[PDB]
């Protein structure tokens, strides 16, 4: 079976195109296992799945190197994951959003956005409700 | 019904001296020790390759909060207060007003997520299905004044994150 | 649940467990993560007819304290004495 | 009844003779017995007897109440003496427990019950820190819970929830501080009380 | 002169974030989900992140619980101790802001009154896979430092 | 006489005399948080939540223990299925708790890997508390009236296929430290606690049963179900910390004895007391009918009245017995809630447990009593 | 006064001052006590930097959520300090260094930075603006450091007539560049307490007379140097050449001008002090000049 | 209906907007006031009345249990519509 | 509808193991001290 | 062994309060009104 | 008006165990001062201890002055063992305590309160 651990090795670098794709997943995930495609989001991330694997390692996604406007070639976060793949990705059910798409809303975001702390699209909190007290204005006229 | 941990005589024939004192003098049990941290050792490692993998999770999840719509786009929230009145850490500040339409809604609606137990007692309390704890745990931030949410942010959330909120709560609404 | 052969006997060996019988990873033997909706049971109270709840209400059953003596024949113990434990018939000595 | 909780007589019957029994032997210092609808027994001495009713109920062959559970103190500003002293006892022998009461207020000191049991040695030191009870005779009586020099007992009823002072670290002396409390947000009070009666079993008297 | 100065700030911020040593202030809960993400589902080791380290040698303190006045000082003592660079994650609600406890008598609301916090990890407590989130954040913090760029400006 | 200034954080001041320990003085209250008081500031569920942040590796036995004192001063009962669950969660709970004392008593005096395998297995058995809670340890699940929902489905299959491996587990931590005679040496003859001694200084659990006290209050005052499953209290005979040791241990297994028993024994029916001035109304209902929604709205604002009275009610938890002094001003908001944590008494007998032994055995001794200062501070 | 500046509460971290301050060099010695006072009774402050944000960590617990404001910042950028100041009621300026940089010397950091902040403030409405000068400033020094302090401090007092420029003398303090320096190693010195000379700006601001004037903030006793520099060895039981220039400046005495008295604050000894500020490196008090 | 006041401030769906003196806007200096764009007013405004042909008519929102409680509506008045107080939603009468 | 719930198999589950179970392996203390003897012998030699 | 203490019971010195929240403060001791709403 | 006594039955045995406190105050200054590397003097924690003593020097029940002896004495062994830190001895002097206006005009300046 030594041999056959090889080749399977071996199959991984043709799994992922040449040795120019795999050295590319090894350096950006630390992981070179082949899955299979499950879909790919708008956002260029890709889903895998393995059922092989043991539960928590079935499931996978490759985050896209691109997303609004940010280089994520080596900058992945986990807040990348757009919510309807968020569900199938954690395990909260077993039905990707390629087979089970979301229900549509007209004010349900086009376009998911990441973790934006410390940046300068940050949250910046403040009351919403109005001035409660109205001050006395004096005229403008003079008449002291 | 009882039983006892460490109630025995050792044998004092002596095959029985022995063989303690080969176990004491060869280091018996000691090597024994060894190969169990060895046969691990060639054991697949339970580690999953975060942010790639993630944990599994629920329909139940508590997680990040956030405030719901109808179909129509009209807010469900219609400032009961109920889940202010519940909450354990008094996390929920609200205010009201008759809306330009009459309608019973929020002018303020604020969660202190520094002050909050992601206990879900809100969640529970809202008659309306208003208020949330949804699936996102992966907001932290850099500054503590990014943590006290207000109406706008919590509306965004819901906004943002509705498609998986519907469908959890789908999952999981004939349990509750 | 993919080492070889070769690998799974040297860490039984070392163990001296059969390992694979109970991995300690899980794989398909664990409930799938879509389940088909529930329809749960209710409870006693759930009657149209003979349950007013005058005849079901525990707290209003509770009563204050019974008083035997306020500063306004045989020897007792609060309780009998406890019986002695049996030891188990299941495994009496580890 | 499903949703109701089953009365046990047998507990209540031997509960109360043997609040009887303990009023009988102790009269010195008995000043109520009381077995409550759950099969609880409670007795209410006067502080005197704190050192005797506890070995007596400690060391007798009939009460064999050789675990003190819990030793604490309840703040009730409208009595004269507004600290209730209450210690929960367990019986192994007879598998039975025992509540014993007294009472005490701010500047009469109560007995230390540390010769009886060693495990009050620690429940009185955090009586004396939360409500300000002093225990005569205590090994070793100082704070346990609270910060070093910190003025006031929390549990009484009448001191404030978020306290008088509050700490920060400031710059200027490179030290933690204490200063004024300041809430950014004040904790916002409920009246929560309906004003309809729940349970007329207790309605006090007019 | 330029082009070196911004290639040896990614040298020493990769080697910094690449190599972070957390000194725990396991205070209540939420080192019980500390624990968790050293245990190993998530292996923190496996970022760079030692098990534990003594405070001479770290580089980030993790401020895992409540935060009492009691104890407000010795947390203080022990960041001061700490050899720079050093950072501070507050974790949880209680140290975020008091949490549960915010109107104690006896609690700091926010750790944030006696250490400076770099970030703050949301939950009561956060599972162990949001603390490793907000590691990460603090990884992708000291990425985007600047240190030699500005001191070669000044 | 040398003197040293130094679960959560504590302060030891300790005189040694050479190797020795003279004197052990725990100063505590680094994490006093003020629990009790801020709980007369809480309606009954409201203060529910304070309870998994006691000890804060047991969370659901704490939370049964406080429903329990509520149900017995509301004079109500929760339903049979809320009980089953309530046990089999409250041993899953025991099995947390002893994985967490057993194996970082044993990383604190150098055993680290058992640490590693035993946490595997309890980030499994917090996949259970986040199933039917949605949160991993502060679950706020067992509440006065039963629990807060159904099982969902597929669960008990689940818990089945964890405990059908988990012996295994613990046979492998034995095969560690049982008979390792450098953790016997450690071990055995540290910390000896006499009989008398330990009923004295108010020890309870595994610290009275080490030193052969037959007494464990599932079985002598037993709670929910307790009376209808099977299982052995594990006897020490040496009241050392090897024995509690082994006492933790074979617990474990007879968790693993009483789950399989709830497991197959589980029967239907609702899971909270069908009464709808204690136990909240269904959402459908609730949506639905006047009388639903009107309990609904009073039970999540002003919260039940409980009956006027005290209780002290007590449960075997993993730690040993504990329980709360509840006083009820007739009111939604408890009037005083004393909360009885056996790691209080325990770490009081420190001083006593540590004379003649030297600074590392301190370490074991602290070990042995499995102290969460969340339970001692409160 | 807008609403949202009516003082309220009782001086406390979670009160409002009513105080809106852009303080330019807060991350420097002064401006962390100036920051901190501000902070202490709930004050806004306004803090541009131009260090890395690592090194304004140290600002950050000053103030209740909220209270401290960071931004970006250059000197030679007018909109940048246009930014910081358009919305604040009051500008600190304590932008120094004691040394020339090849991107900075001396007339940059006291004459154009100073003119170009009391400038844009002037613009932007600002009603109140504090300038830190020296007490030796002076176009004949032979110091470039005192000479370019006095070009600023005129500079200043034409651009924001109703400027309160402070001069004060060596200050000495836990961070000062004067006990520690000495302490890691004809003229008369009389050095100011750091914590003096920023309670004498922030009363400066609360002042309404304080406006328009310039102010001396001098110690009460003057030392000889070397008396002073025997004592701080003795305390603690044991560069460049404009530097040493300036400490060989007499401390210049100056009654016209009014002082720390004049806005409520008592001077502090070096005596009180210099144990504070010298313990780290680790006794017959200096004799005084009368 | 997100508009902006004069400085640029956005208007929030609540009419919140710092006036001109206002310091507190130094807060959103190199940030941004976060501003949700549904204003829920103008969306239900959107949804057309619902002709029914009874005095009394019905509603729980939608969705059955995930709506919000059962209400009933009179629609007797000829000069306007039935609005629930829950979600908005108009009807009429035929 | 029928009622359907979180419940056990029909039958129940399978049986769980909870007694400890560490084998004995090795050989005898005699055999042991043979081998050793043994080995030094043939080194020596 | 009582001891006869003729003074007024005065508690301040040891209540750990602070001055200014003894002796700046009026304490009203009333019954509550009827909520008028029910 | 017949009560229990804690340790003294009458004001002149409270005041010989004030005076004893007030004496084994006065002699741990010197060490706290250094032992804690305080920079107040001597003289300056000499008056921290007689201010602290004087705004009691009013009672006249014994009880209350051997409660107030029993804590002072409580303080005194926190402060000789160490178990207080520097934090927990300079809060007597209250040294960040912006000064607090005593007369009725500054009040009135400052705020509603009295
Ligand atoms: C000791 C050295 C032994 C060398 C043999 C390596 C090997 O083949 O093991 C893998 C192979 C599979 O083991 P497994 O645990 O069943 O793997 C699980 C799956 O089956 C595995 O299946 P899979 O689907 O996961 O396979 C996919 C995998 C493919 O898996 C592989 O192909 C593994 C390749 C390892 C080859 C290394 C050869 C040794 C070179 C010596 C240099 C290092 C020493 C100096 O793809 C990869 O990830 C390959 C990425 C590259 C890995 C980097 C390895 C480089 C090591 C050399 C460093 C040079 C720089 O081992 C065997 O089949 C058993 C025989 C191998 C000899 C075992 C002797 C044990 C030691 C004696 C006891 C003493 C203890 C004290
Ligand atoms: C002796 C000299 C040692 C040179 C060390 C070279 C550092 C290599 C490196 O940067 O790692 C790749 C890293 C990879 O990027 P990364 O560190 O952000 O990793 C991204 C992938 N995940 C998400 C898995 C973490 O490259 C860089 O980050 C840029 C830093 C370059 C530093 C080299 C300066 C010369
Ligand atoms: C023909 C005539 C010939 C004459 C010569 C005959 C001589 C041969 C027969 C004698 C053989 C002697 C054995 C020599 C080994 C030393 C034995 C020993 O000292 O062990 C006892 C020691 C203490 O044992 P203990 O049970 O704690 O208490 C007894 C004391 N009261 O216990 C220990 O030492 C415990 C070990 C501590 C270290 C633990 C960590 C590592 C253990 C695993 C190591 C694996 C083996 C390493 C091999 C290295 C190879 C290079
Ligand atoms: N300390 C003393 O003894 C005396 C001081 N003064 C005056 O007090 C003021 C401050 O004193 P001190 O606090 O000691 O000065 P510091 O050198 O301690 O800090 C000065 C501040 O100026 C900032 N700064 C310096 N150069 C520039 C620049 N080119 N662009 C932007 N910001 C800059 C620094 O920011 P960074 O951290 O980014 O470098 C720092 O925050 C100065 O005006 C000084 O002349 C007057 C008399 C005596
Ligand atoms: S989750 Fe709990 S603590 Fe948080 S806002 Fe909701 S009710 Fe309040
Ligand atoms: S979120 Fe729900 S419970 Fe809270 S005020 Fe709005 S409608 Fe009421
Ligand atoms: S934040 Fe929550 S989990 Fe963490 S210590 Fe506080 S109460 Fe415990
Ligand atoms: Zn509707």
């Amino acid at each position: 079976e030594l041999l056959q651990v090889l080749k399977r090795g071996l199959q991984q670098v043709s799994g992922h195109g040449g040795l120019r794709g795999y050295l590319r997943v090894l350096f950006r995930a630390n992981d070179v296992r082949v899955g299979t495609l499950v879909g790919e989001d708008k956002y260029g991330n890709k889903y895998y799945e393995d059922n092989k694997q043991f539960f928590g390692r079935h499931r996978w996604v490759i985050y896209t190197t691109e997303m609004n406007g940010k280089n994520t070639f080596w900058d992945v976060d986990g807040s990348m994951v757009p919510p309807e793949w968020h569900r199938w990705l954690h395990c909260m059910t077993d039905d990707p959003p390629t087979v089970k798409p979301p229900t549509a809303r007209k004010f349900i975001w086009t376009n998911h956005k990441f973790n934006l702390s410390g940046t300068p699209q940050q949250y910046v909190p403040y009351s919403t409700t109005r001035k409660k007290i109205q001050e006395w204005v004096p005229p403008s006229t003079p008449y002291k | 019904t009882y039983k006892y941990v460490n109630l025995r005589e050792p044998s004092m024939d002596m095959k029985s001296v022995t063989d303690r004192a080969a176990q004491t003098l060869l280091w018996t049990e000691l090597i024994r020790g060894l190969g169990m941290t060895l046969s691990y050792l060639f054991r697949e490692p339970a580690t999953i390759n975060y942010p790639f993998e993630k944990g599994p999770l629920s329909p139940r999840f508590r997680g990040e909060h956030a405030l719901r719509r109808y179909p129509s786009g009209e807010e469900r929230c219609i400032a009961c207060k109920l889940c202010e009145a519940v909450c354990p850490a008094q996390a929920i500040t609200i205010e009201a007003e008759p809306r330009a339409d009459g309608s019973r809604r929020t002018t303020r609606y604020d969660i202190d997520m520094t002050k909050c137990i992601y206990c879900g007692f809100c969640q529970e309390a809202c008659p309306v299905d208003a208020i949330v704890e949804g699936p996102n745990f992966e907001f932290s931030t850099e500054t503590h004044e990014e943590l006290l949410y207000n109406k706008e942010k919590l509306l965004n959330n819901g906004d943002k994150w509705e498609a998986e909120i519907a469908a959890n709560i789908q999952a999981d609404y004939l349990y509750r | 649940a993919s080492a070889t052969r070769f690998i799974q006997w040297l860490r039984n060996w070392a163990s001296g467990r059969d390992l694979q019988a109970k991995l300690q990873l899980r794989y398909q033997e664990i409930s799938k993560r879509t389940q088909p909706p529930p329809k749960l049971p209710v409870g006693p109270s759930h009657k149209l007819s003979n349950n007013y709840y005058c005849t079901r209400d525990g707290r209003r059953e509770a009563m204050p304290p019974s008083i035997v003596m306020s500063s306004q024949k045989k020897a007792v113990s609060p309780a009998p004495p406890i019986k002695r434990w049996e030891l188990s018939q299941d495994e009496p000595y580890l | 009844r499903p949703t109701v909780r089953p009365r046990n007589d047998v507990a209540h019957k031997q509960l109360s003779a043997f609040g009887e029994y303990v009023a009988e032997i102790l009269p010195k210092y008995v000043q109520q017995v009381q077995v409550s609808c759950f099969n609880e027994l409670e007795i209410c001495i006067h502080p005197d007897g704190v050192i005797p009713v506890l070995t007596f109920l400690r060391d007798h062959s009939n009460a064999q109440f050789k675990s003190l559970a819990d030793l604490t103190a309840v703040d009730i500003p409208t009595r004269q003496n507004r600290f209730e002293i209450v210690y929960n006892l367990l019986s192994l022998r007879f598998n039975s427990r025992i509540r014993v009461k007294t009472y005490t207020d701010e500047l009469t000191p109560i007995e230390s019950s540390v010769p009886v049991y060693k495990a009050a040695n620690w429940y009185e030191r955090e009586i004396w820190d939360m409500f300000g009870v002093f225990f005569a005779n205590h090994p070793d009586l100082r704070r346990i819970l609270t910060d070093y020099g910190f003025e006031g007992h929390p549990f009484r009823k009448d001191f404030p929830l978020s306290g008088y002072v509050e700490l920060r670290y400031d710059d200027e002396v490179k030290r933690v501080v204490a200063e004024p409390v300041e809430l950014a947000q004040e904790f916002r009070k409920f009246d929560l009380n309906s004003p309809w009666e729940a349970f007329p079993a207790y309605r006090q008297p007019p | 002169g330029e082009y070196v100065v911004a290639k040896l700030d990614d040298l020493i911020n990769w080697a910094r974030r690449s190599s972070l040593w957390p000194m725990t202030f396991g205070l209540a809960c939420c080192a019980v989900e500390m624990m968790h993400m050293a245990a190993p589902r998530y292996d923190m080791d496996r970022f760079g992140v030692v098990f534990r380290a003594s405070p001479r040698q770290s580089d980030v303190m993790i401020v895992a619980g409540t935060l009492t006045n009691k104890m407000a000082p010795a947390l203080r003592k022990v960041y001061d101790q700490m050899p720079e660079p050093r950072y501070v994650v507050s974790m949880g609600s209680c140290a975020n802001g008091g949490g549960y406890y915010h109107y104690s008598y006896s609690v700091v609301r926010g750790c944030d009154r006696i250490v400076p916090v770099d970030i703050y990890v949301p939950g009561c407590p956060p599972t162990a896979e949001a603390l490793l989130y907000g590691i990460l954040q603090l990884q992708k913090k000291i990425k985007r430092e600047k240190r030699l760029r500005i001191w070669y400006r000044r | 006489n040398l003197t040293l200034n130094f679960h959560g954080v504590l302060r030891l001041v300790m005189e040694l005399s050479g190797e020795m320990v003279r004197k052990c003085d725990p100063h505590i209250g680094l994490l006093h948080r003020g629990t009790e008081k801020l709980i007369e500031y809480k309606t009954y569920l409201q203060a529910l939540p304070y309870f998994d942040r006691l000890d804060y590796v047991s969370m659901m036995c704490n939370e049964q223990a406080y429903s329990l004192a509520v149900e017995k001063l509301l004079n109500i009962r929760p339903p049979p299925r809320a009980q089953w669950i309530r046990v089999l969660f409250g041993e899953i709970t025991r099995l947390l708790n002893h994985i967490m004392a057993v194996t970082t008593h044993a990383l604190d005096i150098g055993a680290m890997t058992p640490f590693f395998w035993m946490f595997e297995e309890r980030e499994k058995m917090f996949e259970f508390y986040e199933r039917v809670s949605g949160a991993r340890m502060h679950a706020a699940y067992v509440r006065p009236g039963g629990v807060h929902q159904d099982l969902p489905l597929g669960l008990m299959d689940d818990i089945y296929e964890f405990s059908k491996n988990f012996s295994l587990r613990i046979d492998e931590l034995e095969e560690m430290l049982t008979n390792n005679r450098i953790w016997r040496n450690r071990t055995v003859d540290i910390g000896i606690v006499t009989a008398e001694d330990a009923l004295n200084y108010g020890f309870s659990g595994v610290m009275l049963r080490g030193s052969g006290i037959q007494w464990d209050l599932r079985k002598t005052q037993p709670y929910d179900v307790y009376d209808q499953v099977e299982f052995d209290v594990p006897i020490g005979s040496r009241g050392d910390c090897y024995d509690r040791y082994l006492c933790r241990v074979e617990e474990m297994r007879q968790s693993i004895r009483i789950i399989s028993q709830c497991l197959n024994k589980m029967p239907p029916g609702e899971i909270k007391v069908d009464d709808a001035k204690v136990s909240p109304p269904k959402r459908a209902e609730m949506k639905t009918s006047m009388e639903s929604l009107i309990h609904h709205f009073k039970l999540y604002t002003e919260g039940y009245q409980v009956p006027p009275g005290a209780t002290y009610t007590a449960i075997e938890a993993p730690k040993g017995e504990f329980g709360v002094y509840l006083v009820s001003d007739g009111s939604s908001r408890p009037y005083r809630c004393k909360i009885k944590a056996p790691g209080f008494a325990h770490l009081a007998g420190l001083d006593k447990m540590s004379k003649g032994h030297m600074l590392a055995d301190v370490v074991a001794i602290i070990g042995t009593q499995d102290i969460v200062f969340g339970e001692v501070d409160r | 006064l807008h609403h949202a500046v009516i003082p309220h509460g009782k001086g406390g971290r979670s009160s409002v001052s009513g105080i809106v301050a852009t303080v330019f060099g807060a991350t420097g010695f002064l401006g962390r006590y100036v920051v901190n006072h501000l902070g202490r009774m709930g004050s806004q402050v306004i803090v541009p930097h131009r260090c890395e944000p690592y090194d304004t960590m140290h600002l950050r617990p000053m103030g209740d959520l909220g209270q401290i404001i960071f931004m970006d910042w250059n000197g030679r950028d007018k909109d940048s300090i246009r930014r910081a100041v358009e919305h604040s009621s009051v500008v600190i300026n304590l932008v120094g260094r004691e040394w020339e940089t090849q991107n900075f010397d001396f007339e940059d950091v006291f004459v154009k930075i100073p003119q170009a902040i009391a400038q844009v403030s002037k613009e932007a409405g600002v009603e109140k603006f504090i300038h830190i000068s020296h007490l030796n400033a002076d176009i004949k020094s032979s110091s470039k450091y005192l000479r370019s302090k006095a070009v600023g401090e005129k500079e200043v007092r034409e651009t924001f007539p109703e400027a309160t420029i402070i001069k004060p003398a060596e200050i000495f303090g836990r961070e000062d560049r004067f006990l520690n320096y000495f302490a890691n190693i004809k003229t008369v010195k009389q050095p100011v307490y750091i914590v003096d000379v920023t309670k004498g700006i922030i009363n400066a601001i609360k002042d309404p007379d304080a406006r328009g004037k310039t102010f001396a903030f001098v110690g009460p006793s003057r030392y000889l140097l070397f008396d002073l520099v025997q004592y701080v060895f003795a305390v603690a039981h044991r560069t460049t050449r404009d530097k040493v220039e300036r400490i060989h400046t007499t401390d210049k005495i100056l009654p016209h001008l009014p002082g720390l008295e004049d806005l409520g604050v008592e001077a502090t000894p070096l005596e009180l002090k210099a144990i504070e500020v010298l313990r780290r490196h680790r006794v017959q008090p200096a004799k005084t000049i009368p | 209906g997100v508009r902006t006041s004069p400085t640029g401030e956005k208007v929030t769906h609540t009419g919140q907007v710092y006036d001109d003196g206002d310091y507190r806007k130094v807060r959103f200096v190199g940030r941004q006031k976060e501003v949700n764009e549904n204003f829920a007013i103008d969306l239900i405004a959107e949804q057309p009345v619902s002709q029914v042909g009874s005095r009394v008519i019905s509603c729980d929102g939608g969705g059955g249990a995930l709506g919000h409680p059962r209400v009933y509506i009179n629609l007797d008045k000829e000069t306007k519509t039935g609005t629930c107080g829950y979600c908005g939603l108009q009807f009429r009468q035929q | 509808s029928k009622v359907k719930q979180d419940m056990p198999p029909v039958g129940g589950y399978g049986p769980i193991d909870y007694k400890r179970n560490l084998p004995r392996r090795g050989l005898s203390g005699y055999s042991m001290f043979a081998v050793g003897i043994g080995a030094l012998l043939f080194g020596y030699w | 062994q009582l001891i006869t203490v003729d003074e007024k019971l005065d508690i301040t010195t040891i209540t750990g309060v602070p001055e200014e929240h003894i002796k700046t403060r009026k304490a009203r001791i009333f019954v509550p009104a009827r909520n008028n709403m029910q | 008006t017949s009560v229990k006594p804690i340790f003294s039955r009458d004001m002149n045995e409270a005041k010989r165990r004030v005076r004893e406190l007030y004496r084994a105050w006065y002699r741990e200054v010197p060490n706290t001062v250094h032992l804690f590397q305080l920079d107040i003097s001597v003289k300056q924690g000499r008056d921290k201890v007689r201010e602290m003593f004087k705004k009691n020097a009013h009672i006249t029940d014994p009880r209350v002055v051997d409660l107030l002896v029993i804590k002072g004495k409580m303080e005194l062994e926190e402060t000789i063992k160490v178990w207080k830190q520097r934090t927990h001895v300079m809060r007597f002097f209250h040294e960040t305590e912006a000064p607090r206006p005593k007369d009725f005009l500054s009040k009135f300046y400052v705020g509603h309160d009295p």
